[PDB]
């Protein structure tokens, strides 16, 4: 009985089996600028411009979320965006 | 059968500009349908 | 075959559609369906339904409107008697 | 009277805090991180509270996660299928051995 | 009891008949008697329509194909 | 512009005079209360209401939205189709009139004689020879709703269609002018 | 690589009888356990760099970390990940992430707020599969099996000898049998042999029942089978024990029901994993059934099941061996001749021989005796066996 | 049914005369039996009965007293209950009975 | 939020003490009014000095910042300012009129029908509760009585469902009788 | 936020179902005119106020636009052998009422609304459909049954609605729903979604003004599977 | 201050509450509730709620924001014959079934009202009645009369209702009916035309 108890105690004391995660070698990243891109770059929901409206307006399908009528930001030009292609949109 | 033969006589009349259906046309329609129903 | 059979409704037919689209983008694609009897079972009347819908999607992709293109399909099964006659038709197989 | 009033006040305060999420544990990943599955949001790698020992966070246990950080803060009773839960006798039948003859 | 009936109808005449008929058959007999009385634009049920309804409901053999018996 | 939308829900139950149970169409169920100057009797179980989006209080009631299944079970046809349209069935229309007119016109004699129910009826014959027009010929007098629920939605093999598929016939007929459930070809019910 | 995850077990104690040598062996095992406990307890306490890097990575990651699926890789530092709700986000890939293992379909780790990829969930095993893995090996060894020498030899040459001595197979030019089925009457030693195999094997052992392979939802059955075989492949030397294969291995037929066709689909996925496109790998499959004639021919065909090991009802010698094994712990009498019970007509199975011993012990307890006798054994036999035969036709 | 799964098969044969008497005394313990109650004769009057039928006999003997609006049961009530509960259904057609000689 | 920080910066441009107030009208649905005053923390001061706020007294540490604000950035980019309500007379006596209970309700006799029904209902439920109290007292099980005194606490029979109902009945009856005597004296 | 007006009711008030699958009542219409609105129109409401800000032009899904025939496959009727009666029926029920119309009204004969080509596989159903697309100037609108089956609730009904609307926009438009068995199964939770798609198809078939300029062709190898409510009298009748 | 605290306790339940399902109580002052928004929550129970109403699965009202359980909502299913759904067949409407009437009543109406006589004799009144005979003799009419004349919940099912497709749904419906009768007891279950599922059990091979 006490051998069983010791086995359980050893297992509970170690009990980690550290799960591997995609962590690069320390020399590979060594970047404090990861915080810079985390704060500066914003995530963008992907959506396909179903219909173009002619300041042009754009109807976007955010997969299952919803349909919105949006406009491009100043970064991209109207020529780049075409009907039916998937584009990234900010969450706000 | 009567409704369909009425429609089928007109359907016969679609060929050529016939805006009216003749007695021969009704006869063709019935001798078509009443025999086609057997199949 | 497991991927073509998806939990959600309409997803297997969608997967078949994207698979055939991807084959069409390439030149002279070769598609292999091993154990086609997993999804190519004969229709009946809910049963599979969704699996039958996926099989119908594959059927109309193989033959029908919108010619398939340079896509030679390959199918293998040890129980061909359970296949849908539409799928076994000599325009698809 | 002071005890009564204080008890009511702490009940109010503990009622104002939000309800914590309920999630099953896929597996414990670290000595301080657990891979849980919150329904229906999905799977999360959550941190453990200081009052919960990681060694009691066994796979497939129902842990409680705080409303904000999804922090594992209670071990909770395990999940039983509702149809299987009614199978356990809670009120024993009144038949006794002396009621069986022959 | 709920039916209008008539003075001339005597239910004991129909009760004493040897025919073996269930309570559903009794209800059907009475309903057919009412229907027969109503068909002739009569608000009273008499012996004749009750008798005809009895005879109609009693006939239950239908075909039986004449050789099973 | 200042106006804001209001969520749409059904009053499932009446908790108290000032407490209601409402289910949002694609939301959760909320316990809510009425606004104030609303006739609480209009809020039966099943009615459509417009909850406020912030306090969730019932603000106004709404007509029901026409349901799917009910397209041939609720449509009314108070038309006048003469018996000349359905030709060659004078005896059958006479018999149909003798069956339907007498109970509909004067049920007082029927309750006087005692026999209440005249239900039943049966029009077996060749298929598609004018069975529907027979009940459409009788539509000369009244018979407004005139539902057609052929071989479906009343039995479904064992019981499957019942209550909500056995009683709504009699509800939507009663809340309107007389009609004919007219179930059809019952030889193919559940098959 | 991710080598085999062999089940842990303590060294076996030989004396069995409660003598002093057994006590000494158990005390030695306890002493080593105490030494290990003391060492791994004084390690962290006696212990008084990378902390800065770990802290920086943890603050950058934040908590909680959502688990999503990587859909596409656009740039070296940008990707489209789909959250568990099905909505895809165009997120940024942080530097402290391996771009090598970042592949489409993998389970990525995302920031809760920004959703940037901050790690990859490596294991991500279905919890319904990780339960199948054997962690505590059963205590039944090959010494617990009476007779079945040919069956033991075949099962060893199939699952144990290839791992222990692959040189014979390499020199011979033959690939060792990668599939075996154990069939026979119930209570003969199929599950016993599988338990002994798991006890002796150094490979990872996965045990299923063939009824947990069936899932309520449509695609979850074949997906579960694929996940199980992927896990078996991850730990290169693996043994998969599918007990009661009759549950899903039943012969394929045209069925007008979604459930039966889905179960046939699950079996088809099983036998596509067994032998189909792509090699199966160093995964050996053991299947058990009481009714092999009801199994689909494609499932038990050579290439999937290479050795159809038969498990007949024990004969006189095997019955004697099973009685010797199952009466070893019992304090037997002197007048007890087991040969009278060993004779039988034709239908004493190994499971029955153990119930006979248990019932004999119970009858001894009834008479307040801890030493079973012959009358106890005959009463136990005529008490425990339940039967079901031709009449006096043949001469 | 193999040993290891069902180790012991315990059979419940229909109660014998003494077993039936025991069941009768068990299910008539709360009943106000008259002085001339001989429960053994009731056991003999129930050959090849089951425990449920023995209890049904007591129940029907009590229901006879209920019908007569009394709280005590007599031997006659038990005897009539024996007949009412243990009433079997036979072939009813001597044609079928006489197929087998 | 970030935009809130930007507009607060725009406001501080005019005056260094431009305070922002955030109000939650749905969270402040009851006697709790959830309001807060925020001003930005100069991120340069975060390293140039330490904390932005001197603690020269104990008047600022009597509050406890809410976890939502710390998650959203309290004490890292904005700092809370304690909320003080400047309420005075002629602004408090006016708000006591929203429920003022004009003199009529102080002399209304209710109605005797539902008063009698309420009295009867409370008396019946009190008879049942007195049966329960009688049981609870005669049981007097002495197997560690201090423990049965704590194993049966459920807001039940002994005292809570007890005289509290006596309190309600006595208060209602006394008030009704006193009002009846008052109106039979004052009115003719 | 794009939304649809599921109904319009007098107090001037509208019930809007947003693209987020939730319906809100609007105490006021918004910035547009209630008269220039009806059930089913696409309107861009506010994200949070949910108030209509402007009306939106008829928007067709990418799948619906891809459904239109642009390559115009070349298959003469000479390539079809053994089906002369069937070709004549199809051309006289789907093409002849199209480019003639007014004279069909002149005889006062109702041209059937839809055609169901049914038979054993390989009999030439889809071949005849492709030939009809070849030798007609109408805007062919091909599709399949499995296409109108999607995960999201109401997506199949929306798909068939946009298909029929695009068919309406082009005056000479033909809809070919190949492999009708996928959605035409007998009435029996993806079953609910498939049923919603089927009833939406029935509603679109019934909503046609009689002898309109849009004809529907459907093909099926299994008719016993097909729901009997599909055939009926106003819907597909010519079971070729 | 105590009065103010009681008022706040009352104000905790102040109308806009989300209905939730009670899954299981972790311990006193705490429970796991399933909000009808679709996600499970670990919440705190107000002490003022009477604990015996927390059934293993009962409809409870949750605070809109804190999600805490603050109230328990009060509870036709398959038939559950309602007061307005009574068959309205009186015993007088039945013509001359005195033996059958008395035998049926002594088992299905007397125990519910006059249980004292059964206790005095101590006989465990009969729980099951089988009415049989030629069709149209008045069995279902007598069951209707019992339904109209009883103070207990009446459940009316047909033996053919139990025979369904989707194996495990027939016995599921049988168990549902009996559990429904258990919940609101006393109750009467009438299984008409049970002869469908009543045949002598033989060695079924399909
Ligand atoms: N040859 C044998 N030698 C020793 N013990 C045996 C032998 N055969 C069976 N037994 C005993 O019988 C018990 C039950 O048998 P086992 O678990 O092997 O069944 P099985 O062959 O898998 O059949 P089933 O799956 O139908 O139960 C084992 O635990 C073991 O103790
Ligand atoms: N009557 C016919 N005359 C000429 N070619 C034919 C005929 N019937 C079929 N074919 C040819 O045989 C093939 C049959 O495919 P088709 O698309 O016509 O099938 P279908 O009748 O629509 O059936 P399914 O939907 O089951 O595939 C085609 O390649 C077509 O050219
Ligand atoms: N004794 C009776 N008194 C009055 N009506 C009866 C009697 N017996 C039968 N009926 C009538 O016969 C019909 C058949 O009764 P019911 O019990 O439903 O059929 P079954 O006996 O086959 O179950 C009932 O509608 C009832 O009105
Ligand atoms: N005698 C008739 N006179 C006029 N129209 C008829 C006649 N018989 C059949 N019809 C036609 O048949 C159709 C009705 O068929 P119906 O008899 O209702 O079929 P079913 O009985 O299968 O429902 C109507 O459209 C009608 O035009
Ligand atoms: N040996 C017995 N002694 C006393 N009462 C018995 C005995 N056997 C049966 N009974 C009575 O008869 C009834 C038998 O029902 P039950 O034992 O549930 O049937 P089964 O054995 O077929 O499951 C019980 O209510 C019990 O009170
Ligand atoms: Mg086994
Ligand atoms: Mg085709
Ligand atoms: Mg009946
Ligand atoms: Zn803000």
């Amino acid at each position: 009985d006490d051998i069983q108890q010791l086995l359980k105690k050893i297992n509970e004391l170690t009990g980690i089996k550290e799960s591997d995660t995609g962590l690069a070698p320390p020399a590979l990243w060594d970047l404090a600028a990861d915080k810079q891109t985390l704060q500066s770059e914003q995530p963008l929901q992907v959506a396909r411009c179903t219909k173009i409206i002619n300041d042009p307006k754009y109807i976007i399908n955010v997969k299952q979320f919803a349909k919105f009528v949006v406009d491009l930001s100043d970064q991209v030009a109207p020529t780049d965006i075409e009907e039916g292609m998937r584009v990234g949109v900010d969450r706000n | 059968d009567l409704r369909n033969v009425c429609t089928e006589a007109g359907m016969f009349a679609i060929r050529a500009d016939h805006d009216f259906v003749v007695q021969e046309d009704f006869m063709k329609a019935v001798r078509k349908v009443a025999d086609s129903k057997k199949l | 075959g497991s991927e073509l059979v998806q939990k959600y409704v309409g997803e297997g037919a969608r997967m078949v559609r994207e698979l055939f689209e991807m084959a069409r983008t390439k030149k002279a694609c070769l598609i292999f369906f091993d154990e086609i009897d997993a999804i190519g079972g004969a229709r009946f009347d809910g049963g599979d339904n969704e699996v039958q819908r996926t099989m119908l999607e594959l059927i109309n992709q193989l033959d029908g409107f919108d010619p398939r293109g340079n896509i030679k399909v390959l199918m293998a099964t040890n129980r061909p008697d359970t296949l849908d006659p539409a799928l076994m038709r000599p325009g698809r197989l | 009277l002071n005890a009564k009033v204080r008890l009511l006040r702490e009940e109010l305060q503990l009622l104002q805090e939000q309800g914590s999420y309920v999630g099953e544990v896929v597996r414990a990943m670290d000595k301080k991180k657990v891979l849980v599955k919150v329904h229906p949001e999905g799977k999360f790698v959550v941190d453990v509270d200081k009052n919960i020992d990681i060694n009691d966070v066994t796979p497939n246990c129902r842990v409680a996660l705080r409303n904000d950080s999804y922090t594992l803060h209670k071990i909770l009773p395990n999940k039983v299928d509702p149809l299987v839960s009614l199978m356990m006798v809670e009120k024993v039948p009144d038949s006794t051995y002396e009621m069986i003859g022959g | 009891s709920k039916m209008n009936l008539s003075e001339e109808v005597d239910l004991e005449d129909y009760v004493a008949r040897p025919d073996k008929i269930s309570g559903a058959d009794i209800n059907s007999i009475c309903q057919e008697s009412g229907m027969l009385a109503v068909r002739e634009n009569r608000y009273i049920v008499l012996a004749k329509d009750f008798e005809k309804a009895y005879k109609t409901v009693i006939k239950k053999d239908e075909q039986e194909h004449e050789f099973y018996k | 512009l200042q106006s804001v939308g209001q969520i749409v829900g059904e009053v499932l139950k009446q908790l108290t005079e000032e407490k209601f149970i409402v289910k949002a169409t694609n939301g959760p169920r909320y316990v809510v209360g009425c606004r104030r100057q609303l006739d609480k009797s209009k809020l039966k179980p099943g009615t459509r209401v417009a909850l406020d989006m912030t306090t969730l209080t019932i603000m106004r009631y709404l007509p029901r939205e026409v349901d799917p299944l009910v397209y041939n079970m609720s449509h009314e046809d108070p038309g006048n189709v003469s018996y000349s349209e359905i030709g060659g069935l004078s005896e059958q229309i006479r018999e149909l009139r003798e069956v339907i007119e007498l109970p509909l016109t004067n049920p007082e004699l029927f309750q006087r004689v005692g026999i209440i129910p005249p239900k039943g009826c049966l029009l077996y014959g060749p298929p598609g020879t004018g069975k529907t027009l027979l009940a459409r010929a009788v539509a000369s007098q009244l018979d407004c709703n005139f539902l057609k629920v052929v071989s479906s939605s009343i039995v479904d093999k064992y019981i499957g269609e019942s209550a909500r598929l056995i009683r709504e016939m009699f509800n939507y007929a009663r809340d309107h002018q007389p009609c004919i459930i007219f179930m059809d070809e019952i030889d193919a019910i559940g098959g | 690589t991710k080598g085999p995850d062999a089940a842990s077990k303590l060294p076996l104690v030989t004396p069995h009888t409660q003598c002093r040598l057994k006590l000494l062996k158990l005390e030695r095992i306890k002493d080593y356990l105490l030494m290990e406990e003391e060492f791994i307890r004084n390690q962290e306490q006696m212990k008084p760099k990378q902390e800065e890097e770990r802290s920086k990575v943890d603050d950058l990651r934040g908590t909680p970390m959502s688990v999503g699926t990587l859909e596409e890789i656009i740039d070296d530092n940008h990707a489209i990940v789909s959250t568990s709700v099905g909505s895809e986000h165009y997120v940024s890939i942080l530097s402290f992430v391996d771009k090598d293992l970042l592949e489409p379909g993998c389970s990525v780790l995302l920031n809760h707020k920004v959703h940037a990829v901050i790690g990859v969930l490596m294991d991500d095993t279905d919890p319904l599969v990780t339960v199948m893995k054997v962690e505590k090996a059963p205590q039944e060894t090959y010494a617990d099996i009476g007779g079945l020498d040919n069956q033991i030899q075949e099962i060893k040459e199939s699952v144990e000898l290839p791992l222990t001595h692959p040189e014979y197979y390499e020199e011979m030019g033959i690939k060792p049998p990668k599939g075996v089925i154990l069939y026979g009457p119930p209570g003969t030693g199929k599950t016993l042999l599988a338990k002994a195999v798991a006890n002796q094997t150094s490979a990872t052992f996965l045990r299923v029942v063939g009824s947990e392979l069936i899932q309520k939802y449509l695609g979850d059955g074949p997906k579960l089978v694929r996940e199980l075989f992927r896990v078996a492949e991850e730990h290169a030397p693996s043994i998969v024990f599918i007990d009661e294969i009759d549950a899903i291995g039943t012969k394929r037929y045209d069925s007008n029901s979604g459930g039966e066709r889905e179960i046939q689909r699950t079996m088809l996925e099983l036998l596509n994993q067994l032998d189909g496109f792509d090699s199966r790998g160093d995964v050996k499959v053991i299947m058990a059934t009481n009714r092999i004639e009801t199994l689909d021919p494609a499932l038990i065909r050579p290439g999937r099941i290479d050795r159809k090991i038969e498990f007949p009802l024990p004969d006189e010698k095997t019955k004697k061996r099973i009685f010797q094994i199952h009466t070893s712990r019992m304090t037997l009498a002197d007048d007890v001749t087991l040969d009278d019970l060993i004779m039988a007509k034709d239908d004493l199975s190994g499971a029955d021989i153990k119930a006979i011993c248990t019932e004999a012990g119970l009858m001894a307890l009834r008479e307040r005796r801890m030493k079973v006798t012959n009358e106890d054994f005959k009463k136990s036999k005529e008490n425990v066996l339940y039967k079901k035969t031709p009449e006096g036709l043949y001469l | 049914l193999r040993p290891g799964r069902i180790d012991r098969k315990i059979e419940f044969p229909p109660p014998n005369e003494e077993a039936r008497l025991d069941i009768l005394k068990i299910h008539s313990r709360k009943m106000n039996l008259t002085r001339g109650i001989n429960l053994r004769k009731i056991a003999e009057l129930m050959p090849g009965a089951s425990g449920a039928e023995v209890k049904g006999v007591c129940t029907e003997a009590g229901m006879y007293a209920l019908r007569e609006r009394r709280v005590h049961v007599t031997q006659e009530d038990f005897e009539m209950a024996v007949a009412k509960v243990m009433q079997k259904d036979s072939e009813k057609n001597m044609s079928i009975k006489k197929l087998w000689k | 939020s970030g935009v809130d920080i930007n507009t607060q910066q725009s406001f501080e441009a005019l005056s260094e003490r431009a305070v922002a107030v955030v109000v939650d009208p749905i969270q402040s649905v009851k006697g709790k009014v959830v309001i807060d005053a925020f001003r930005l923390i100069n991120a340069n001061m975060m390293v140039l000095g330490h904390e932005p706020r001197q603690t020269t007294s104990n008047l600022g540490h009597l509050n406890k910042p809410s976890i939502q604000a710390l998650i959203h950035g309290l004490n890292r980019h904005y700092y809370s300012i304690t909320i003080n309500y400047r309420k005075n007379e002629l602004e408090q006596k006016m708000l006591l009129n929203l429920h003022k209970k004009s003199w009529m309700e102080g002399l209304t006799l209710q109605d005797y029908s539902e008063h009698c029904k309420h009295n009867e209902s409370v008396v019946k439920e009190m008879l049942e509760l007195a049966k329960n109290y009688n049981k609870a007292v005669e049981e007097e099980d002495k197997m560690t009585p201090e423990q049965l005194a704590i194993k049966n606490v459920g807001k039940q029979d002994p005292k809570r469902h007890l005289e509290e109902h006596v309190d309600v009945l006595m208060t209602s009856n006394i008030v009704q009788c006193l009002a009846a005597m008052l109106d039979t004296v004052v009115f003719k | 936020l794009v939304s649809n007006v599921i109904e319009l009711l007098d107090v001037k008030c509208a019930v809007i179902k947003t693209s987020t699958r939730q319906t809100y009542f609007l105490p006021v219409i918004g910035l547009v005119d209630a008269e220039k609105l009806k059930p089913g129109d696409l309107v861009g409401v506010n994200k949070d106020s949910y108030l209509i800000l402007e009306t939106l032009p008829t928007e067709y899904d990418s799948r619906v636009k891809a459904m239109e025939v642009d390559e115009r496959p070349t298959e003469q009727y000479s390539d079809i052998g053994g089906l002369d009666k069937q070709i004549q029926e199809l051309v006289e029920a789907i093409v002849l009422p199209m480019n003639h119309k007014e004279k069909f009204e002149n005889l006062g004969i109702q041209p059937p609304k839809g055609v169901l080509m049914y038979g054993p596989p390989g009999t030439g159903k889809t071949l005849l459909a492709r030939a009809c697309a070849a030798q007609t100037k109408a805007t062919f609108l091909k599709l399949a049954g499995p296409q109108l089956v999607q995960m999201f609730i109401g997506d199949g009904a929306k798909l068939v609605r946009d298909a029929f609307a695009l068919a309406k926009e082009k005056a000479p438009s033909i809809i070919f729903i190949d492999e009708l068995d996928a959605i035409g199964t007998k009435r029996f939770a993806g079953d609910r979604e498939v049923q919603r798609t089927m009833l939406e198809l029935l509603n679109q078939l019934d909503g046609f003004q009689p002898n309109t300029q849009v004809k529907v062709i459907a093909a099926t190898n299994r008719v016993d599977i097909l729901d009997p409510a599909l055939l009926r009298s106003g819907r597909l009748d010519r079971k070729i | 201050e105590f009065l103010h605290a009681q008022e706040e306790v009352k104000r905790i339940q102040s109308i806009p509450l989300v209905i939730g399902q009670f899954l299981e109580a972790v311990d006193q002052n705490t429970a796991i509730v399933g909000s009808t928004t679709g996600s499970n929550y670990y919440v705190r129970i107000l002490s003022t709620i009477d604990r015996e109403l927390l059934k293993p699965n009962a409809s409870v009202a949750l605070h809109k924001h804190s999600n805490a359980l603050v109230d328990v909502l009060p509870p036709s299913s398959i038939m559950m014959l309602t007061s307005d759904q009574k068959p309205d067949v009186m015993y007088a409407d039945i013509g001359g079934m005195d033996i059958q009437k008395q035998e049926v009543r002594e088992a299905v109406e007397l125990p519910l009202t006059h249980f004292e006589l059964y206790k005095q004799i101590g006989i465990d009144p009969p729980r099951g009645v089988l009415m049989y005979g030629p069709p149209g003799c008045g069995k279902t009419m007598l069951a209707k009369a019992v339904a109209h004349h009883t103070t207990a919940a009446f459940i009316r099912v047909v033996g053919s209702e139990f025979v369904q497709k989707y194996l495990g749904e027939g016995p599921r419906m049988v168990r549902d009916v009996f559990r429904l009768a258990k919940e609101n007891a006393p109750a009467i279950i009438f299984i008409d035309e049970i002869d469908a599922i009543a045949t002598k059990r033989f060695d079924a091979q399909t």
